[PDB]
DNA sequence: GCTTGACAAGGCCCGTCCGTTATGGTATAATGGGAGCTGTCACGGATGCA
DNA sequence: TGCATCCGTGAGTCGAGGGACCATAACGGACGGGCCTTGTCAAGC
RNA sequence: UCGA
């Protein structure tokens, strides 16, 4: 019951998200690493990309 | 409401109905198609088709009588057999 | 037709009034509800004035007034002079709506009740002060000028105003009670002039109080750009749903199933009939005032029932269903009836594994495929030449001849089916599928898509859906089959996998028993000479096997490079030994110790991967 | 993606609504060449808060608050273009996905 | 005996239930004080039912009695006294299985559990602040006291409204200022004594009714008061409010019982003052001490008090307004509001389930269960985690395994084996005296009603004990004050009387329960309940020896009553003759249809010449063998993959099941038609109705209704009824051909009763009902036709079974004999389970189990094995290693024990006839046939009917439904590339009557066609927005055109 | 190839007949209503209370 | 101007099953005879 | 209420 009203409220604010052009023309960059939970990792950078 | 089973057959029977009536004469099935109701949605007696025609009465009832009596018979009529409801 | 655009706002009166007077010709106009009859006890024909009259909203049968002798499809479009019912559809009875003229006015409870209180914002009052001036429980002041101590808006108890009554000040104080009062207060507006007198009091002297002047300048702004009154908040003329959307069939014992709002439409004009009946006698003023306010609770439990007073009840004690109330609950029109339906051509079963057969294939019952199919079979049989109709062929189905079998094993092929199980969690739990007809009565799933649809054997059902048109079978097909879903949509990793079954029938054909051996140690002549070593008694599934494999892509658990062993012949030829391989060095030949399970394993893949 | 603005004087934008970040600068950059005012604070809306606040007043109506969307909507006289999905099911036509 | 809380919660209504209600109703007096109405209601009659037991359930009414009372009508200035029977009301007799038969359908009333009445203190912090200490005085009927306790030592009375001071209260009641600090410490109360002044007597009835009802009078404020805790009819603390009230705040007085003691209010301030002192115990709200059960005789209790006060204004309202004398006191009693009140308990309320009778185990059950819902118990949203989980106070009294899963996950409880009910509403368990370490196994036990909380030391049913010398263990495992601990065997009080007190009736027919987990023996425990019974049951080798207890009390077992002589004994009676009118006739029902569409045949057991004893079975049921129950067969199996038949949960049958009619069962189904009255005309039955030649007229008699012993089949006509119709609405295509072949039609209609889709059988009653022959029928009705069907069925593809260990199934192949494996005596095998679902659940008992009884099959013993040891690992490994070394002894049997593998055999395969590399464990297992069969999942429809309103298809397997569509189907199709698939879903297949008509067509024709219109959804909203006062509209933004679309005309 | 007198069949039309139905009246005196809510948890505004 | 208290808003998806009384005048459908209207039959133009 |  409580996943089921979450699923539900994560699809009417994210139900018009279309791709719907080519390309944008941005410049602007998303940094990304390894997750690392401290001493140990959960997910390689090789993942991630 | 009535189930569209019966709304589709309906506009069916209006294909093999006047199948029917094309091998007949082009005076013939102008009787049928005014008398009942046909391609006007209303219904018209006999006296109205006898003051459009130059012809006077008791022969729109014979001929009438001589368009129901050729579908009886079993000739170019295999079609109208099983609508006997 | 087609539209572009959907705009909502506030229903002028002179709005409700157009859906409800319609043109017939005559002098008047008969289009207003004045009696709460619905129908006759005796026949079930209506009333010449009510809820469910056909003056007002239509014909009931097709074709055929009220009073009489208009019942022929002859008469299309005309008026019966003795009656007054237009001989037309029946079809137009819920597409026509009327009204209800009131005799005091009535605020409506969504702006006076909600949040936040919009009818409390324009006004510049208090959500209890509004409150006690609707529903008749104090009074307020319209005119306080030329007055000792009077302010404007300022509350008055009962007690208060009598007081005022024995001095006259000396000149003309107009106060007000109800709805009347407020409807005044609304009319009297400079929602122009209040625009510019908020502003210069933003700037000047903000204070904490600052977002009260930005909130109620938002509520003004909007009555100048849509052009709309600050007095249409109040009704003066209620609609009138359509008679079809609130029905009222007979049972089988004799009892008339009604809704509840034929008893919250009645309670209005009951209501409202009698306020017409205590202002025309020239009732006692206690008398009157008790009636406007039962008036004002009328239509505010007629809209939102349980809003702002008690929930009304009927005969059973549950709650009565308003108009608000059918749109926004779970079981409103909009979860219930708008984004969730119930689709024809569909079916549903219970479902047992199918091994022996492919992906995109599914199982599917003779009883449930010629109800599925069935305007598929009909259209063979009359074009076979079978049949010539619908009468025909239907009579030609229930009947059970095997001849209907062998029309619908010529349908069904590549024709896609959409399985579906409940509850759908992710994209995948739809798939198409191209069934075949299969002896019992439960679906034939495939076990491969088992971890998409998350089903198990121990009581699933899943429905089943035929698409019509032939777009959807071109969807279904490229878009929807099962073979082309092997990866999830979440991460990039295949779900299309052995999970249970198939990996403990992997995990034993490679594996190593060190007991049964029966002939290890023996050098065979490549992958096909211990095939045909397998189908006699020569060699077990564990045997330590050489094989002569040339190749040398060959992966294994903790691989190694270095060469133990070195051996060297004559001729300077040296053998370069290794934990599992065996290399003839100057590559002439290459040893691979295994076990003939590793073979028959490496050789599906063979078969699979090459075409 | 919201942007609470402020001190609005020459657009009919009074401070304490939530546009988006890329109209602000949409507005800004198109008054530069005439020269007037001003700023915004961003804000950080919920899954339940951005879906009521949208450009649709069906597809807030029919998620939550029935009541409250559509008195809302009718007061400032709210338009839907049927821009996006759960508005063409509600009509009966295609998804533009 | 196992039903007692329905036997004796009956037996004391109509001894102690009906007197108290009437005691108190009497005497009535008028306006005037002119006459007097009193009953006598020790000595009412409850005369005869009308019907059978049996012919109740036919003819569609209930076992009910008429109840009488004698009343005399007395009036005060003239001497009369008018002695007449007045008839009272309906009331539905308990039958002997301890079940109401209301209006032809057997029902059974749940034991609702709720919270007992009396003061419940608890420690509260609202927030980051002071400890604060409230209270509630909890009444069986009437108003709440709910004292609280502020910071800086102020105690405040809140009687839902708004909260008020302690001392306004307690001088209202009348009480004086030294009355009060003598039995109070009074240092706590001077704080409380400042901040609210010093009111006198009457200082404070004035201050009490400014704020409860917001002019005060003086004899308004001791009216108020008086009625909401001190009138009769209005408060009712009850037997047992009295009994927590005097030992919680331990008083003196007691046996009150009517009215609230103002002294008893001071001692729950007393209590709430020294509380703050660290001396007094907060009271639990899910100690088992704390909760009741109520029962038929409590609940009716209720049902005739708001019925008699519907009668009490009716009885005033008629001896003011006949102002004359010379009146009969027959016309004072209207029994309509008090008839009415019985039959909405029996037929509206909620806590009134529909029985269950698939097996006897489910009806033994169903009259066992604790629910904690109903009109004054919990609610389904207001259940929390607290409520759901497992009290340390449940042991022994509430089960803690058996419980559906699902939505009701621990509201639904169940009753333990050896619990019992008390007087009072406490559940109780059964304990052995221990003295000295020695169980003292020769007296009665102690039944202590959950007091050993605090005081004794409990020990369970597991310590190894000798033969009345002394305890074995040395550290007895105990529970005191709902903890585990170990302590010495000399310092315990207390020992259980038995291993399975804890579990229920239905968890103790599972063998090996302490081998299996405890979510697996929650799924065993309910699909046992659902087992159909089969046409020749079978007692199970592995039982634990409580099917024979069990099948006694469920009613359906006919015992002996006279240690006599068996006389005649054929299908339908059985004639003994007592001895130390002698000849008694036991009746045989054969063939009667249940609840669930299963048999309830009996089968005579006895032979003639036989001595018989009191308790001994004469004739079994139908899912009961001789003596003990059977609800499954005994057959072979084994735990082995085959070619993916069993991969997932998945079961492979062999057909030695199918023609030795095993797992068969009889299912009666029953149609219904009725000859109504049409205002147009009258409907009869007749036989000749139009458009149905001799193809379906072969079974009727000339009335219209079919014979016995007729097979129907799918399609057929079971009751030809016809209907006048008045339409006279030809249409012009049907009025020529109409006019060419002749043949006018009717104005009647075929409305002929019809055999669904896929069901057959044979009709074995065609009992009709109609008017002047000695029964009531409905209004609106001439001629009410029912007829049963019975048909065989046998057990296919589809079908779900289960055993007894929560390994459930569905069946998905059905193999030759020849196919399967065989062991290596040439023995096939019938069932191939799939040994990957056993290690990743825990069901180690079904292993246990199957090992066992196939050291009962080949030695025929028919072992009784009680669940819960003995010592460790010498009763469960070599218990089962041990026999099955016994069976192998045989001189004929020596493959049946290996000593490598000691629990597997060698099978051989079917096909190829080679035997497979590893050795498989084989057994005889016991499965069940669950009621969930795969007739009754199938459903199709191509086009069938509409919904009134929204004119979408409907739902429902009865009346031709469709599948919804919902919300979390449209997400996945426009998460794919599905636009076509979406819009065709949504317009021509729902909500079009336009669309819906154009898509059929161009099927048959050929010829698809695109752009659907507008659905009927759609414009139903926006007519209601319109009537919301929504000016909401669609327009067209076209070139220097903006213009209101028409979607409704 | 069409036409005319004759013989009933039946739908509206216009009277009365009686069941059905809306409306007004009855004179001792009578003068503030009952039926539940009291075991859900979390968040967001809105009062109101110092 | 910050701290308590109260009210309104949400809380999974499919399937099966069962379920006061009376007097008096106005109003309207039913029944019946009269009046054209309409369908049909046998010869004769 | 009962199945997933
Ligand atoms: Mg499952
Ligand atoms: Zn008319």
């Amino acid at each position: 019951a409580d996943s089921g009203y979450l699923t539900r409220r994560l699809v009417d604010v994210s139900q018009d998200v279309i791709v719907r052009e080519q390309d944008c023309g941005t410049e602007r960059s998303l940094r990304v690493t390894a997750m690392t939970d401290g001493d140990q990792v959960k997910i390689s950078l090789a993942d991630r990309l | 409401g009535e189930t569209p089973e019966d709304e589709v057959s309906k506009n069916l029977l209006r294909e093999d109905l006047e199948n029917v009536l094309d091998t007949l004469s082009p005076r013939e099935r102008d009787v049928l198609r005014l008398r009942y109701g046909l391609d006007d949605g209303r219904m018209k007696t006999l006296e109205e088709i006898g003051q459009i025609f130059n012809v006077t009465r008791e022969r729109i009832r014979q001929i009438e009588a001589k368009a129901l009596r050729k579908l009886r018979h079993p000739n170019r009529n295999s079609i109208l057999k099983e609508y006997i409801r | 037709p087609r539209f572009d655009y959907v705009k909502i706002a506030i229903a002028s009166p002179e709005r409700i009034r157009q859906w409800g007077e319609r043109t017939l010709p005559n002098g008047t106009v008969v289009g207003e509800v004045t009696k709460p009859e619905t129908i006759n006890y005796r026949t079930l024909k209506p009333e010449m004035d009510g809820l469910f009259c056909e003056k007002i909203f239509g014909p009931s049968k097709d074709w055929e007034c009220w009073c009489g002798k208009y019942k022929r499809v002859r008469h299309r479009g005309i008026v019966c002079e003795r009656c007054g019912v237009e001989v037309t559809e029946s079809r137009v009875r819920r597409h026509r709506m009327g009204y209800i003229k009131l005799a005091a006015p009535v605020t409506h409870v969504w702006y006076l009740k909600g949040i936040p209180s919009y009818l409390s914002i324009l006004l510049d009052m208090a959500l209890r002060d509004v409150e006690q001036i609707v529903y008749f429980n104090a009074y307020v002041v319209l005119n306080p000028g030329n007055a000792s101590n009077l302010q404007y808006k300022q509350l008055l108890t009962e007690d208060q105003w009598v007081e005022i009554e024995d001095q006259i000040e000396l000149e003309g104080i107009e106060v007000g009670i109800g709805a009347e009062a407020v409807q005044r207060l609304l009319a009297e507006l400079q929602l122009e002039e209040v625009a510019e007198k908020l502003r210069e009091e933003i700037l000047a002297s903000k204070g904490q109080k600052r977002a009260k002047l930005i909130k109620r300048l938002r509520v003004i702004d909007n009555f100048i750009a849509t052009h709309s009154q600050a007095e249409w908040m109040t009704l003066d003329v209620i609609p009138v749903i359509p008679p079809d959307l609130r029905p009222m069939v007979q049972l089988d014992g004799g009892r008339f199933a009604t809704s509840d709002l034929n008893d919250l439409y009645r309670r209005v004009i009951n209501r409202n009939n009698r306020l017409a009946r205590l202002q025309e006698i020239l009732a006692p003023e206690i008398i009157v005032r008790n009636e406007k306010r039962m008036l004002q609770e009328a239509v505010d439990a007629l809209i939102d029932n349980g809003r702002r007073g008690r929930t009304v009840v009927g005969a059973n004690n549950r709650a009565l269903k308003s108009l608000s109330d059918i749109i926004e609950g779970k079981q409103g029109r909009f979860r219930q009836n708008l984004l969730g339906k119930r689709v024809d051509y569909s079916g549903r079963s219970v479902i047992v594994v199918g091994p022996n057969l492919k992906i995109y294939q599914c199982g599917l019952p003779r009883e449930m495929a010629i109800e599925l199919f069935q305007p598929f079979v009909i259209h063979r049989l009359i074009k076979l030449g079978i049949v010539n109709n619908i009468k025909a062929a239907k009579k030609l189905i229930l009947k059970g001849d095997p001849q209907i079998w062998s029309v619908l094993e010529e349908v069904i092929t590549g024709h896609p089916v959409m399985l579906n199980r409940a509850p759908t969690l992710h994209r995948l739990g739809i798939q198409a599928f191209e069934p075949i007809l299969v002896e019992g009565r439960a679906i034939q799933l495939h076990p491969l898509v088992c971890p998409a649809f998350n089903a198990d054997f121990d009581g699933d059902q899943m429905a089943v859906h035929v698409p019509l048109s032939l777009e959807a079978q071109c969807e279904a097909r490229l878009l929807m089959l099962a073979c082309h879903n092997v990866l999830s949509p979440a991460t990039g990793k295949p779900i299309v996998a052995p999970s249970q079954d198939m990996v403990l029938g992997c995990y034993y054909l490679t594996a190593e028993n060190p007991n049964a051996q029966k002939g290890a140690g023996r050098y065979f002549a490549g992958i096909e000479d211990a095939l045909r070593a397998y189908d006699h008694g020569q060699v077990d599934l564990h045997s330590q096997i050489w094989i002569r494999h040339l190749d040398e892509d060959v992966v294994t658990e903790k691989p190694d490079t270095e060469v133990i062993k070195t051996e060297d012949l004559g001729d300077g030829t040296v053998m370069k030994y290794y934990r599992e391989r065996k290399i003839r060095e100057g590559i002439i030949t290459q040893y691979i110790q295994t076990t003939p399970g590793r073979i028959i394993y490496n050789k599906t893949i063979a078969e699979a991967l090459v075409f | 993606a919201k942007v609470r603005i402020d001190d609005g004087g020459d657009t009919t934008m009074l401070p304490g609504e939530l546009v988006e970040l890329r109209q602000v600068e949409q507005v800004n950059e198109a008054m530069g060449i005439t020269g007037s005012a001003a700023r915004y604070t961003p804000v950080l809306l919920g899954i339940t808060k951005a879906s009521l606040n949208t450009d649709s007043f069906i597809s807030a109506a029919s998620f939550q608050e029935t009541t409250r969307v559509l008195t809302e909507a009718a007061i400032e006289g709210k338009s839907d273009w049927l821009r996006g999905l759960k508005e063409n099911v509600i009509i009966g036509r295609l998804i533009p996905a | 005996d196992l039903i007692e809380i329905q036997h004796a919660s009956f037996h004391w209504f109509l001894e102690e239930g009906l007197i108290e209600e009437l005691n108190s109703f009497s005497p009535i007096s008028d306006y005037t004080g002119k006459l007097e109405l009193h009953f006598l209601g020790k000595d009412y009659k409850l005369k005869q039912p009308k019907y059978d037991v049996d012919e109740s359930k036919r003819r569609d009414a209930s076992y009910s009695v008429q109840m009488y009372v004698p009343t005399r009508l007395i009036n005060k200035e003239t001497g009369e006294i008018k002695e007449q029977e007045v008839f009272i009301g309906d009331l539905p007799l308990m039958t002997e299985r301890g079940t109401f038969i209301i209006n032809g359908a057997e029902r059974v009333i749940v034991n609702q559990i709720v919270r007992s009445p009396g003061v419940y203190y608890k420690k509260e912090l609202d927030k980051n602040g002071r400890r604060t200490y409230s209270a509630s005085l909890i009444p069986n009927r009437g108003a709440w006291l709910k004292f609280e306790t502020d910071k800086n030592g102020l105690v405040y009375v809140r009687i839902k409204t708004r909260k008020l001071s302690a001392q306004v209260l307690l001088k209202a009641i009348g009480l004086s200022d030294n009355e009060i600090l003598d039995s109070l410490h009074p240092e706590f109360y001077q704080k409380t004594l400042d901040k609210e002044g010093n009111p006198t007597e009457e200082e404070a009835l004035v201050e009490l009714y400014k704020k409860l009802r917001p002019p005060p009078t003086v004899s308004g404020g001791q009216q108020l008061l008086e009625s909401r805790f001190f009138d009769p009819k209005r408060y009712d603390l009850g037997r047992v409010g009295r009994y927590k009230l005097n030992k919680k705040l331990r008083l003196n007085e007691a046996d009150t019982t009517r009215v609230l003691t103002p002294q008893d209010i001071l001692a729950a301030i007393n209590y709430l003052i020294n509380l703050e002192f660290d001396v007094g115990t907060t009271d639990d709200i899910d100690h088992l001490g704390n909760r009741r059960v109520r029962s038929v005789g409590e609940l009716l209790q209720n049902q005739i008090r708001v019925g008699l006060n519907r009668l009490e204004r009716i009885i005033r309202e008629r001896m003011t307004v006949s102002e004359s004398d010379a009146l009969t006191p027959a016309s004072l009693v209207n029994p309509k509001p008090l008839v009415a009140a019985i039959k909405e308990f029996f037929g509206s309320s909620q806590l009134s389930q529909f029985m269950d009778q698939t097996n006897p185990l489910a009806e033994l059950t169903h009259k066992r269960r604790i629910s904690a819902l109903g009109p004054g118990g919990l609610t389904r949203e207001r259940a929390g985690f607290a409520v759901r989980d497992i009290h340390p106070s449940h042991h022994g009294r509430i089960c803690p395994v058996e419980t559906p899963e699902g939505p009701n996950a621990g509201l639904i409880g169940s009753l333990a084996t050896c619990a019992r009910v008390n007087d009072y509403g406490f559940i109780e368990t059964p304990y052995f005296r221990v003295e000295s370490g020695r169980v003292r196994k020769d007296l009665d036990p102690v039944y202590l009603t959950a007091d050993e909380e605090d005081d004794m030391r409990v020990a369970p049913g597991d310590i190894p004990t000798d033969e009345e010398g002394n305890i074995i263990g040395e550290s007895v495992p105990i529970r005191y004050r709902q903890e585990f601990s170990t302590t010495s065997p000399e310092q315990v009080d207390y020992v259980a009387v038995s291993p399975v007190q804890i579990i229920s009736v239905a968890t103790s027919m599972i063998p090996f329960l302490e081998h299996d987990d405890a979510n697996r023996a929650l799924m065993g425990s309910n699909m046992q309940r659902q087992a159909v019974p089969l046409l020749r049951p079978e007692r199970p080798l592995v039982g634990t020896g409580l099917e024979a207890q069990a099948a006694r009390d469920s009613g359906m077992v006919i015992v002996s009553r006279t240690h006599g002589i068996v006389t005649y004994v054929d299908a339908t009676e059985i004639r003994v003759q007592p001895h130390s009118g002698e000849e008694i006739v036991y009746p045989i029902q054969k063939y009667q249809r249940s609840n669930q569409d299963t048999c309830l045949n009996q089968r005579p057991l006895v032979y003639a010449g036989e001595d018989v004893v009191p308790g001994q079975v004469l004739a079994d049921g139908s899912a009961t063998e001789g003596g003990e129950l059977a609800l499954g067969q005994n057959i072979l199996v084994a735990y082995m993959p085959w070619e993916g038949y069993n991969y997932e949960d998945a079961i492979l049958i062999s057909e030695r099941l199918v023609y030795d009619d095993v797992y068969t069962s009889i299912h009666i189904e029953k149609f219904e038609i009725e000859a109504r009255q049409t205002k147009l005309g009258p409907e009869e039955i007749t036989r000749e109705i139009p458009n149905v030649g001799e193809d379906a007229l072969r079974n009727l008699d000339e009335h219209g209704i079919i014979r016995i012993g007729a097979w129907v089949e799918s399609g057929d006509i079971l009751v030809g009824k016809v209907t006048p119709k008045g339409e006279a609405d030809q249409p012009p295509e049907e009025k020529l051909l109409r006019a060419i072949f002749g043949e006018k039609a009717r104005d009647v209609r075929d409305n002929s009763l019809r055999v669904p889709n896929g069901e057959k059988g044979r009709v074995v009653d065609v009992r009709v009902f109609t008017r002047e022959k000695g029964d009531e029928l409905p209004p609106g009705a001439n001629m009410v036709v029912r007829i049963y069907v019975a048909q065989k069925r046998k057990i296919q593809v589809g079908d779900k079974m289960a055993g007894r260990h929560g390994n459930k199934g569905i069946i998905s192949r059905i193999l030759p004999i020849e196919d399967m494996p065989y062991l290596p005596d040439g023995r096939p095998i019938d069932i191939a389970l799939n040994p990957l679902g056993v290690p990743s659940r825990m069901n180690v008992g079904q292993v246990f189990e199957c090992l066992l009884g196939w050291a009962g099959e080949n030695l025929g013993v028919r072992f009784k094995i009680t669940p819960f040891d003995m010592y460790g690992e010498e009763a469960s490994r070599d218990t089962v290693h041990g026999l099955l070394e016994e069976a192998s002894q045989r001189p004929n049997k020596d493959w049946v024990f290996n000593e490598n593998h000691p629990g597997k055999i060698q099978v051989f395969d079917g096909r190829t006839g080679e035997p497979f590399d590893r050795p498989i464990t084989v057994g005889q297992a016991y499965m069940l046939k669950l009621v969930h069969l795969v007739d009754d999942k199938i459903h199709a429809r191509s086009t069938g009917p509409y919904s009134l309103v929204t004119q979408q298809p409907l739902g429902g397997k009865a009346q031709q439904g469709g599948q919804r569509f919902g919300e979390m189907e449209v997400w996945a199709l426009e998460a794919y590339g599905a636009a076509y698939i979406l819009q065709e879903l949504l317009t021509v297949k729902s909500d079009d009557m336009q669309g819906r008509n154009e898509a059929l067509n161009a099927i048959v024709k050929g010829k698809s066609i695109p752009r659907p219109g507008t659905p009927e959804s759609f414009k139903v909203l926006m007519r209601e927005l319109q009537s919301l006062g929504l000016d909401i509209a669609a327009h067209k933004v076209q070139l220097s055109e903006d213009g209101e679309s028409a979607d409704a005309e």
